[PDB]
């Protein structure tokens, strides 16, 4: 199940605390769609925690 | 790199869309992001002087 | 005809004309590729001889489909000459750096003829395609290696990196399939190359599909051959328990060996046509 | 005949099975039967000698 794969990239590639998951979060919530696709790269975890800022980000932004 | 990096093949940039590779492939030498504007020979000028 | 086995049941026997009869449908021909249709002969469940001669008749089967479904020639060879002959074209009217180094490149790219044999076709593409990846490292004055006794690789040239992954994807699928196509929607012509770039992105392509349906072809018959070859040394070398009348018809049919196609064609011929004389001696189930 | 026998299409040989129109081909003329053992220039100097 898809589940473990949530679970398992917001605790060990996002370092996300428990507080915040995406039963609180839209952004989480529509990006863990984008973060379950992509294999590889799971090594990097910087550069899923800069994307993930890059596009709460430009969520909240009024332009 | 070796090679030149003459045409349109290698460099392409979104902002504001979600682009991870372009950021796990930030700080290797190959493809070289592009901001999609070319400054004309004034502004050239200009940023010369 | 009748490709017609000595143990199995009937579901079997369909099975794998059903096979035979949709090689070209299924990727990956291959009979080491596909497990079931290998192991359906039946090992460990019947006796050696017996299953020893199915697979024998099962890879003569093989070898007349893979002659059976002709890979043509034709259209690929008169492609390659109308698009070498374009590209040395492409290549006087380009203004390169140094024109005698370009020179005698174009003039090997002009020898590229070949002739109705297909052994000496797959080693003069790759002068013809050494000659065109310089030419196309030269027209862009890109640099290229000069090591001493060292080759160009064959490479595309001025692509995008998942270009170069999809065009490769299709490259090994024509290795795995090599009678099957598929269609390449991406387009090889792009706005910000020169048309000197896009004649020799062709003929890399072209030249490394004849390369690889050449190579997969002739791996494929050398190892069918022989295949078949080690499976009737198993028979004749198992018929010589037996010293009956019907064992020994089986051992003289099994005495003509199989270094040509028309061959094992014959063998298989011969095998089919005269099956139940045969039939009795081999033990079922 | 008239015609170069080369066209290995017209070749064949079976030995020890029931071959009967190589029993047929008995005083034919057409279809020439040559065993599948073709000698090589070692003993075909040997026979010539």
């Amino acid at each position: 199940k898809r589940d473990e794969k949530h679970r398992h990239v917001v605790n060990v590639v996002l370092e996300l605390p428990t507080e915040i998951s995406e039963a609180t979060h839209p952004v989480l919530a529509t990006m863990l769609s984008k973060y379950t696709r992509m294999s590889s790269l799971f090594n990097d975890k910087c550069a899923f925690k800069l994307d993930l800022l890059r596009m709460v980000a430009v969520s909240r932004t009024r332009r | 790199d070796r090679q030149p990096l003459n045409p349109a093949n290698i460099e392409a940039r979104h902002h504001g869309v979600s682009d991870v590779p372009r950021l796990g492939a930030m700080d290797a030498d190959e493809p070289l992001f592009v901001d999609d504007y070319r400054a004309t020979d004034d502004e050239w000028t200009l940023q010369k002087v | 005809m009748s490709l017609q086995f000595i143990g199995l049941q009937r579901r079997d026997v369909v099975a794998l004309v059903n096979f035979l009869r949709h090689l070209t449908q299924k990727p990956d021909v291959d009979l080491e590729a596909h497990p079931k249709i290998l192991k359906k002969c039946g090992e460990k469940r019947l006796h050696r001889r017996t299953v020893l001669f199915n697979e024998l008749m099962l890879w003569l089967g093989y070898y007349r489909e893979l002659r059976f479904h002709n890979p043509d020639l034709s259209s690929v060879l008169e492609e390659f000459e109308v698009r070498c002959v374009a590209v040395a074209r492409r290549g006087y009217t380009y203004p390169f750096g140094d024109r005698g180094k370009a020179r005698d490149h174009l003039a090997v790219l002009d020898r590229t003829e070949f002739d109705t044999d297909v052994r000496h076709d797959a080693e003069i593409v790759e002068r013809a395609l050494v000659s065109a990846v310089i030419l196309a490292k030269m027209s862009v004055r890109e640099t290229l290696v000069t090591a001493i006794g060292q080759t160009e690789p064959i490479a595309f040239v001025h692509l995008k990196d998942t270009e170069v992954q999809r065009i490769e994807e299709n490259l090994e699928g024509v290795r795995r399939n090599m009678f099957c196509v598929k269609p390449l929607d991406l387009n090889l012509d792009r706005h910000a190359n020169t048309a000197l770039v896009n004649a020799v992105n062709k003929l890399v392509y072209t030249g490394r599909l004849i390369m690889n349906v050449r190579r997969s072809w002739e791996e494929l018959e050398r190892k069918c051959l022989a295949r078949i070859q080690e499976r009737c040394k198993l028979l004749v070398k198992e018929l010589r328990m037996c010293l009956s009348f019907d064992s020994n018809y089986c051992r003289n049919i099994l005495k003509h060996a199989v270094e040509n196609g028309d061959s094992a064609d014959t063998l298989l011929e011969l095998l089919i046509e005269d099956f139940d004389i045969y039939v009795d001696s081999f033990p079922q189930s």
